[PDB]
């Protein structure tokens, strides 16, 4: 997951 | 703080609890970008993975950023003018985000960085309309966009969803200063  | 502030806060918590509940992959599939053809025509998903926090400094720091320039823009512009910042910042930051990257990401960060070009831009631009970064923030607004870029903060960082966003801002801030 990349966060934003 | 004014109402779009302050339910955008509401909302980013309810659905943190949400996160620590029920996990994060279990709020994903109902929140995220459309990660399926079926998925396309819920039209919440192109809006709503701004909602979704993965960490505490995620959640703290997106939202102290959010309570100040959300609530500046809200005060002195209106609750409209935010509500139309973030449907568009949301909407285009999520829409590069997943062009890189897939449509696996979250955070009000994307909005977060249209807020800070948005308000520094017009600012500059425009500085009557009452609206300004003062020096010092911009300073730290700055460092954060440096961070972003450098992947310093220990997180995964949503590249498109950054960028997309603050350019989102600057452009606002640019077709609203000309008035």
């Amino acid at each position: 997951v990349r966060m934003a | 703080a004014g109402p779009v502030t302050w339910v955008m806060m509401i909302a980013c918590v309810v659905v943190f609890i949400a996160m620590q509940i029920l996990g994060d992959q279990e709020v994903m599939l109902w929140l995220a970008w459309p990660f399926d053809p079926t998925l396309k025509f819920e039209f919440w998903r192109y809006f709503t993975h701004a909602l979704m926090h993965f960490s505490l400094m995620h959640i703290l720091f997106n939202l102290l950023w959010w309570w100040y320039l959300g609530g500046a823009v809200e005060k002195r512009l209106g609750s409209g003018k935010l509500i139309v910042i973030t449907l568009i910042s949301a909407l285009l930051s999520g829409y590069v985000q997943q062009k890189f990257s897939g449509p696996w990401f979250g955070g009000l960060s994307g909005v977060v960085y249209a807020l800070m070009g948005y308000v520094w831009l017009r600012g500059e631009r425009d500085p009557q309309s009452g609206i300004y970064l003062q020096r010092g923030l911009i300073i730290f607004a700055l460092i954060w966009i440096v961070a972003g870029w450098f992947d310093l903060f220990g997180m995964s960082m949503a590249n498109g969803a950054h960028i997309a966003g603050l350019a989102v801002g600057l452009a606002m801030a640019f077709v609203d200063s000309l008035n």
